[PDB]
RNA sequence: GAAGGGCCGCGAGCCCCCGCGCCUGGAGGAAGGAGAAGUCGUAACAAGGUAUCCGUAGGUGAACCUGCGGAUGGAUCCCU
RNA sequence: CCCACAGCCCCCGCCGCGGAGCCGAGGGCAAGCUGGUGCCAGCAGCCGCGGUAAUUCCAGCUCGGCGAGCGUCGCGCGGCGCUGCUGCAGUUGAAACGCCCGUAGUUGGCCCCCCGCCGCCACGAGGAAACGGGAGCGCUCCAGGCAGGCCCGUUGGAC
RNA sequence: CAUCCGGUCGAUCCUGCCGGAGCGCGACGCUCUCCCCAAGGACGAAGCCAUGCAUGCCCGCUCACCGGACGCGGCGGACGGCUCAGGACAACGGUUGCACCCCCCGCGGCGGUCCUAGCCGGACACCGCUGGCAACCCGGCGCCAAGACGUGCGCGCAAGGGCGGGCGCCCGGGCGAGCAGCGUGACGCAGCGACGGCCCGCCCGGGCUUCCGGGGCAUCACCCGGUCGGCGCGGUCGCGGCGCGCCGAGGGCCCGACGCCUGGCGGAGAAUCAGGGUUCGACUCCGGAGAGCGGGCCUGCGAGACGGCCCGCAC
């Protein structure tokens, strides 16, 4: 029974969707606390070193971050272990590359290059409405951001559009049947579909049923259902519109690419 | 601990349960002579591979034809066999696999493929030249007698350009 | 030292359980404050550093407190005279020890200073004309460093009056 | 039948097997513990002791020796296999003693012998029998 | 009491039959379930005892069926409170009744 | 606000008594096994020279004998 | 070339050591002729050999198995349907209580088409990897690892 | 990847066991040409230890020497590494909950403080002079710094306490659930403030908790007496016989209690191989416990810490 909090992370005990190599080393980076937690995030160095290949070692990534060449929602971050999460903005001005962090059909993080018209905001999921000091209403989001004095019409599990420049709401999407959603956890991560039923069980989890555009149907709990607009997506999405292929189709694709 | 602890490892052959059996000894010596086998471990390796293929084929055959897993695994196995030249091209049904024999495995060894091309006098001569790096596959030279050639690579086997 | 761990107890069947670790600081305890009514003298309160850096204060001596008359909504600061009843033990009463639930006598001056004539609850007015008023303690000394309460009335007043009358 | 077969009878079968598996001699020997405490080797492949006395339907006198285990201090009897190997063994000498083919039971026509000598003074007995090693240090 | 007191029901709701009602405001509840043994491909009948608090609003004898809800620790062995009682006739046969 | 002191609380170590578990000496007594080519007799296998065996009780150098009741695994599948 | 520096692998030149042991030959179990010794010395997991040809001891010749490995000792699984759920036996080989009543326990004929609950079957959600299985890839092959060429599914690391 | 063989007889058929034939883990013996991978004082001594190393970094404070020393201050040292003694309704694995809880860094908010501010006060460290002592250790006098210490300019604000909904049940800040916040009457002036952060939310982590699983012996058959429950207080971050006082008597057991034993850390897993299974599981990942034995404690958000202190015992 450890006397205090943990600071290390063994490579084998790291999350699977990070795709770390077994023999790369004994250790893995331990993300620091921030907007996203350990199991729904990814350290900055992994993106800067094992994905874009701009750096070959820890020291290069540290130097780059100190030089303040990377922006995360308009605020330069110098922490090599800063956690990056879903619906983030990842812009590198010195190479005119701007990406949005999303989930692929396989259930992994991806960078979707975006335009300037939609790179000044982000979508947030509201999880809690509480009264703070002096009875002032508040709200919290999945990225650990608190807003004061919100519109009464906003309820839990809704989606919020906040401008990055200032940090103010402009519009919100209600949680209802017939609204396009994206799955952010479980066996169905990265899929896109439309809500068709909402079944609530007293004292336990609420289940959400959605249908894929092709006609497929799948189930998931409400804790990882993310509205990304009405009917049509508000933001850009990867090339494939959240359609998971079968093993046979994936094998055909692999053989074609070989 | 050391990263070397996570490396995998395994044996590659099976020994007979009954060692002394006259027909088995005769057959093994016969095969060793025809294919110039260094020792009796190669036969055990061939038996191991054949057993693996046979078990996979059995497990797949126990199921219905229109089973997604059956189609997937049968297609993979047949493609592998066709690419490796163990099974003939015209055979595409899973049943033909269970009748295979280790002679088919042996016939695709490098010594055999160079001997059938008339490039060597005998299997022993082939082994002697192979050990002396005088042969090449495609653009690369291979000095392992047990190296297995693929069907698309059979016609690209030649004598090493740098060989004297 | 002092602990509230359950590892030193028997099981529901009466068996003895084995000791599989040493003592831990999560499960510690401390000696009671035993707050004493005053009746080098003065109010004394101590501070305790609890887990997480939080601060807890136990009173060792005190003499005053705030008491509220709910029916008429009259609250004043009064002096406590002495303890007269306790439902746990007579020894606490003899020693004049203050705890939650103690029944005490407070001075009547603050409440007779006004509304001694207004037609309110008769059973309280007679007490007001005297010198002491029966009251009860609602706070927890030893945790917050205060001894507050309320003036009795209703069935509980009759209960305690009958309890302490024959004595 | 003669065995319980109801759908809710797992407990009875479990206890029956538990009780009746103790009747097998081998299982008792292996999982009872008496053999472990009685065996001089204490479950080891072989032990080390000290020589203290050289002694002797087939009518063939056999050569053996008395040993005293160092780690256990008890006395046992060990047999010297090869031909003419007794000369290599001297009174009050350290030996390494192993078991016979059968674990516990006597082997062959030797009465009450269950141990074998294999090394003497740090040199293999069989090696000395073939003259591979020599005992000129002793 | 869960109705007039200061406790809250939260967690698991279970059912069982009354085993003994001798304490002041508490009882013992009997639960029955099945355990499967893979080696013999058969089952075993098992039971556990669960202690609960019984408020005066309910009247209970031995053999009745009760519904218990989970609450915070009330004592050394009690973490449940009775919520519903379904009377059973006395003299009825004791039977294995999983719930 | 130091040294020091009083009462309680956590609680080491030692003394005393009790219990449990495991090894272990002992005059003498008695059991089993192996070894030898010992002495005394022949109890069983044939109706083994008194048919054999079971339970119980008594007796005798030893095997064993006798009484009461039982079985055939007997030496009889067979008689107004 | 690599390496923190040194090795090692690999590549280019000149010169150039080719070395097999451990068990056994009566049976189980594949593999047989001379000389000694004479129930002695010794072999032998078991059966057994040895008291003048010893097919079994000690030696030479020859032969057999595995092979850069072979043999000996102890333990576990298998052999073993000799622990028996699948799947033992109970007249005579070991083994049906002297008989009856009887609680706990186990097991309980047939019948209502559609309701409730329990077991059951199928599917699904949620939940670490590593190991295991498994798609693809020529570390010269292999044990392995998650890579590589170019015009790369957004290359891939699916499940 | 469903196999049998020799041995009771003058011969024959059975039961039944003895032995052989295979794989794996270790030790011993003989022997060994080249390359690649690779375990390595665990096995009733958690027995005893010379010798060297294993935890530092720096923004703040320079009249030191020529700015680098040193020192005060800050963060870290509670992670990592080793082992398996103890412990058998416990640890542990899966599944719940806190409407009984605490939480550093980091991220995002928030920021009203009752009654010299062109900027307050005194000290010690290093250092100079002077000294004790075998060593380890320190003494006395003396000018000086702060993102250190103390006081504190400031638009009322910490903890706790009294009162504020119903008339059979159900049909917003928020819930399955009367939970939060607020108003008002009394107390109390806690924290921040000489270059402004008290407070709130998330996050990781911890504490306890629901259901199921969790070794052997019946030459252990009855066991427990804070043991079972209730009332009240205290203590705790917090619920709770966790402790104390009073009251009543209960609780567990052949569906195996209690007791005793273990050469007992658990799981993910490993060996073996028709199918069904048997044995093991010190060691790579997770969780737990410990640092000679037994106890106690300071600092700190976090330790009953041992490369932190105090005591007894043995060395
Ligand atoms: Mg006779
Ligand atoms: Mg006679
Ligand atoms: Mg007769
Ligand atoms: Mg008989
Ligand atoms: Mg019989
Ligand atoms: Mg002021
Ligand atoms: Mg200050
Ligand atoms: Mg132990
Ligand atoms: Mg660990
Ligand atoms: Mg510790
Ligand atoms: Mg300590
Ligand atoms: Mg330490």
């Amino acid at each position: 029974m450890a006397r205090g909090v943990r600071k290390h992370l063994k490579r084998l005990n790291a999350p699977k969707h990070w795709l770390l190599d077994k023999m790369g080393g004994i250790w893995a980076p331990r993300p620091t606390n921030g907007p996203h937690g350990l199991r729904e995030c990814i350290p900055l160095i992994l993106i800067l070193r094992n994905r874009l290949h701009y750096a070959n070692t820890y020291a290069e990534t540290s130097m780059i971050l100190q030089d303040k060449n990377v922006l995360i929602d308009g605020k330069p971050r110098t922490d090599p272990t800063f956690p990056v999460g879903f619906m983030d903005v990842f812009e590198i001005p010195k190479v005119h590359k701007t990406f949005r962090v999303l989930y692929d059909v396989k259930g992994r993080f991806t960078l979707v290059p975006i335009q300037s018209n939609e790179a000044g905001f982000k979508l947030c999921r509201v999880q809690k409405i509480f009264l703070g000091d002096k009875g002032m209403p508040y709200l919290s989001t999945h990225d650990a951001r608190t807003i004061r004095f919100p519109h009464p019409d906003i309820k839990t599990n809704d989606t919020i559009k906040i401008n990055l420049k200032t940090g103010k709401i402009d519009e919100w999407y209600k949680f209802d049947i017939g609204k396009i959603v994206m799955v952010t956890g479980g066996r169905n991560c990265g899929r896109i579909g439309t809500i068709q039923a909402i079944d609530k069980h007293m004292g336990s989890y609420t289940m959400i049923r959605m249908k894929d555009t092709e006609g497929t149907e799948f189930l998931t709990r409400l804790c990882n259902v993310f509205v990304i607009g009405n009917d049509s997506p508000a933001v850009a999405i990867p090339t494939t519109k959240g359609i998971r292929p079968d093993i046979i189709k994936n094998r055909e694709l692999r053989l074609r690419s070989i | 601990p050391r990263i070397s602890r996570h490396r995998n490892s395994s044996k590659t052959y099976s020994t007979p349960k009954k060692p002394f059996t006259k027909p088995r000894l005769d057959a093994e010596l016969k095969l060793c002579g025809e294919y110039g086998l260094k020792c009796k471990r190669e036969i055990y390796r061939a038996r191991y591979m054949l057993a693996k293929i046979r078990r996979t084929a059995r497990n797949l055959l126990t199921l219905d034809e229109n089973d997604i897993k059956r189609r997937f695994e049968g297609a993979a196995l047949l493609r592998r066999l066709h690419m490796l030249g163990i099974l003939d091209e015209e055979k595409d049904q899973l049943d033909y696999v269970l009748g295979l024999r280790i002679e088919d495995i042996f016939k695709r060894r490098l010594q055999s493929v160079i001997v059938e091309s008339k490039l060597a006098k005998s299997v022993h001569h082939a082994r002697n030249m192979i050990k002396a790096r005088h042969i090449s596959v495609g653009g690369q030279i291979v000095n392992i007698p047990s190296y297995m050639v693929r069907i698309s690579n059979t016609s690209r086997v030649a004598i090493a350009d740098t060989s004297s | 030292g002092i602990t509230h761990d359950k590892m030193y107890k028997r099981s529901k069947t009466g068996a003895v359980q084995g000791k599989w670790h040493k003592k831990r600081k999560y499960n510690l305890g401390r000696q009671p404050a035993n707050t004493k009514l005053i009746v080098n003298e003065g109010q004394k309160i101590s501070t305790i550093r609890c887990r997480g850096g939080n601060i807890k204060r136990r009173a060792l001596r005190l003499s005053h407190g705030s008491f509220a008359w709910g029916s008429a909504d009259i609250s004043h600061k009064a002096r406590i005279l002495q303890v007269v009843y306790n439902s746990t033990s007579n020894e606490l009463v003899r020693t004049n020890t203050l705890v939650k639930g103690c029944v005490v006598q407070i001075d009547s001056a603050p409440f007779k200073s006004a509304l001694s004539n207004d037609t309110l609850d008769k059973e309280i007015l007679d007490q007001i004309r005297g010198d002491h008023i029966l009251a009860r303690i609602s706070s927890r000394p030893g945790q917050v460093g205060t001894a507050d309460g309320y003036i009795l009335e209703g069935p509980e007043l009759l209960f305690y009056q009958k309890k302490l009358a024959p004595k | 039948m003669s065995k319980t077969s109801g759908l809710y009878t797992a407990r009875k079968l479990r206890t029956v097997r538990r009780v009746n598996r103790w009747a097998d001699k081998k299982y008792r020997k292996a999982h009872l513990g008496t053999w472990l405490k009685a065996n001089p080797l204490e479950g080891a492949c072989m032990a080390r002791g000290i020589v203290t006395q050289k002694i002797g339907p087939n009518s063939a006198v056999r050569k053996a020796v008395r040993v005293q285990l160092t780690k256990n201090s008890k006395k046992i009897t060990a047999f010297v296999p090869r031909d003419g190997s007794i000369t290599y063994i001297d009174n009050n000498d350290e030996v390494l003693v192993a078991g016979f083919g059968r674990a516990g039971r006597a082997v062959g026509d030797i009465p009450g012998c269950r141990f074998k000598v294999i090394k003497v003074a740090g040199i293999g007995l069989l090696a000395l029998f073939l003259r591979k090693r020599e005992k000129r240090a002793r | 009491c869960p109705f007039t007191g200061n406790v809250s029901i939260r967690g698991r709701i279970l059912r069982g039959v009354v085993h003994s009602a001798k304490m002041q405001r508490s009882i013992i509840v009997r639960r029955d379930y099945l355990h499967f043994v893979q080696k013999y491909k058969r089952y075993e009948r098992r039971h556990k005892h669960v202690a609960a608090h019984l408020s005066p609003c309910f009247r209970v004898k031995e053999g009745d069926i009760v519904t218990i809800g989970e609450c915070r620790p009330l004592s050394k062995t009690i973490r449940f409170n009775v919520i519903k009682v379904e009377p059973v006739s006395e003299a009825a046969k004791k039977r294995f009744s999983p719930f």
